[PDB]
């Protein structure tokens, strides 16, 4: 057989700066007739893996030339001139020669400004309370770096059973996180308090991004 | 030209799965039909393929005795059968014919219930940018697909990855559009989830209405 080994750790790119992804084989991908064997792949969240390069000198169809890829025979890159927002994904190193087997993938990050979150707060809908419960969900979304703290207030007390947070995958438009944050409580329970707050804490500033709204107004 | 798979297949522990793959626009009758596993965060390991000409088929050492692929050239269709499902069969099953990949199986191994999703419309509190919401909660198993005016709002969209909590997941997707767009025009969440064939279009209304 032939393994294909690709660390899966890679430093974030600067945007617009080149790339760099390694790849080696446990047997050389070189067959007698002179075509190396080696595919990439780039796979984007709940999508099917796409190809971008055959036998590591092709462009599959329609495929930027910003990539490339070259090597000795066991080891190889896959280069990217520039990189682009819409480049964000897991890069993965393949070979036809024995079989079909991948490495174990590379996701690229992109490094772009640092910003803000754009925060917004949601009460429980209609429909939810008539059932009896009652989620409050806040958006911190757009922001960069990755990092980010969420608190909840109820009555101005800090809340922290009940909270799940969600970040979803890198932007492939502007580079950026977001996250998702929902407090679930019973409509009994959400009854008893008037004050939901959801307080954001991210690199950009030392003072929260505060969202607020009183569940009798 | 696609393959078609359906999005998931919800398995008890020790029992078998037969995954299908039927061309749509393709027919399988010359090219192989390779069949690929995807673990959550995890790479992609080719299972092994079959010839549909003589339905010879070359496993992966690894897979030899779990799976076993068969094709129906009258019914247009390819099959991965997994026998015994142990927690590790947990993945995502891609087959691929001709270059073309399937949408993949999600195939989740539990004894746990069928649920479909309750959908809860975000409308914002009673600048110039507004973000509308939408909760699926409470549905299993994997996937749901949420989309926005039934695919025509594709910007501004954040899907947020789902939650497990107690046998049940969790979704959210926020929209943001231009405060002048909306309560004017529709802005209609579209939540699917196949292992329960559940549709829900839900519409996003204000919440307080538009005369106070």
């Amino acid at each position: 057989d032939i393994v294909m080994t690709q660390s899966a750790f890679s430093n974030p790119v600067t945007l617009g700066t080149s790339a760099s992804i390694s790849c080696r084989s446990s047997k050389s991908l070189l067959h007698r007739n002179g075509i190396t064997y080696l595919y990439w792949y780039l796979q984007k969240p709940g999508q099917p893996p796409q190809l971008l390069i055959y036998q590591m000198s092709n462009l599959a169809s329609g495929v930027p030339d910003r990539f490339t890829s070259s090597g000795s025979g066991t080891d190889f890159t896959l280069k990217i001139s520039r990189v682009e927002a819409e480049d964000v994904g897991v890069y993965y190193c393949a070979q036809n020669l024995e079989l079909w087997t991948f490495g174990g993938g590379t996701k690229l990050e992109i490094k772009r400004a640092d910003a803000a979150p754009t925060v917004s707060i949601f009460p429980p809908s209609s429909e939810q309370l008539t059932s009896g419960g009652a989620s409050v969900v806040c958006f911190l979304n757009n922001f960069y770096p990755k990092d980010i703290n969420v608190k909840w207030k109820i009555d101005g007390s800090e809340r922290q059973n009940g909270v799940l947070n969600s970040w979803t995958d890198q932007d492939s438009k502007d580079s950026t996180y977001s996250m998702s944050s929902t407090l679930t409580l019973t409509k009994d329970e959400y009854e008893r308090h008037n004050s939901y707050t959801c307080e954001a804490t991210h690199k950009t500033s030392t003072s929260p991004i505060v969202k607020s709204f009183n569940r009798n107004e | 030209v696609q393959l078609q798979q359906s999005g998931a297949e919800l398995v008890e522990p020790g029992a078998s799965v037969k995954l299908s793959c039927t061309g749509s626009g393709f027919n399988i009758k010359v090219y192989y039909v390779h069949w690929l596993k995807q673990l959550t965060e995890q790479g992609l390991e080719w299972i092994g393929r079959i010839d549909p000409e003589n339905g010879e088929t070359i496993y992966t050492p690894k897979f030899q005795d779990k799976a076993t692929l068969t094709v129906d050239t009258s019914s247009n269709t390819a099959y991965l059968q997994l026998s015994s499902l142990t927690s590790e069969d947990a993945a995502v099953y891609y087959c691929v014919s001709s270059g073309y990949w399937g949408q993949g199986t999600t195939l989740t191994v539990s004894s746990a219930k069928t649920t479909a999703p309750s959908v809860y419309p975000l409308a914002p509190v009673c600048g110039s940018s507004v973000t509308l919401g939408c909760l699926v909660k409470g549905y299993f198993p994997e996937p749901v697909t949420l989309t926005w005016n039934s695919g025509s709002l594709s910007s501004g969209v954040h899907t947020f990855p789902a939650v497990l909590q107690s046998d049940l997941y969790t979704l959210s997707s926020s929209v943001t559009v231009t405060s002048s767009t909306w309560p004017s025009q529709s802005i209609t969440c579209n939540v699917a989830h196949p292992a329960s064939s559940t549709k829900v279009d839900k519409k996003i209304e204000p919440r307080g209405p538009t005369i106070k």
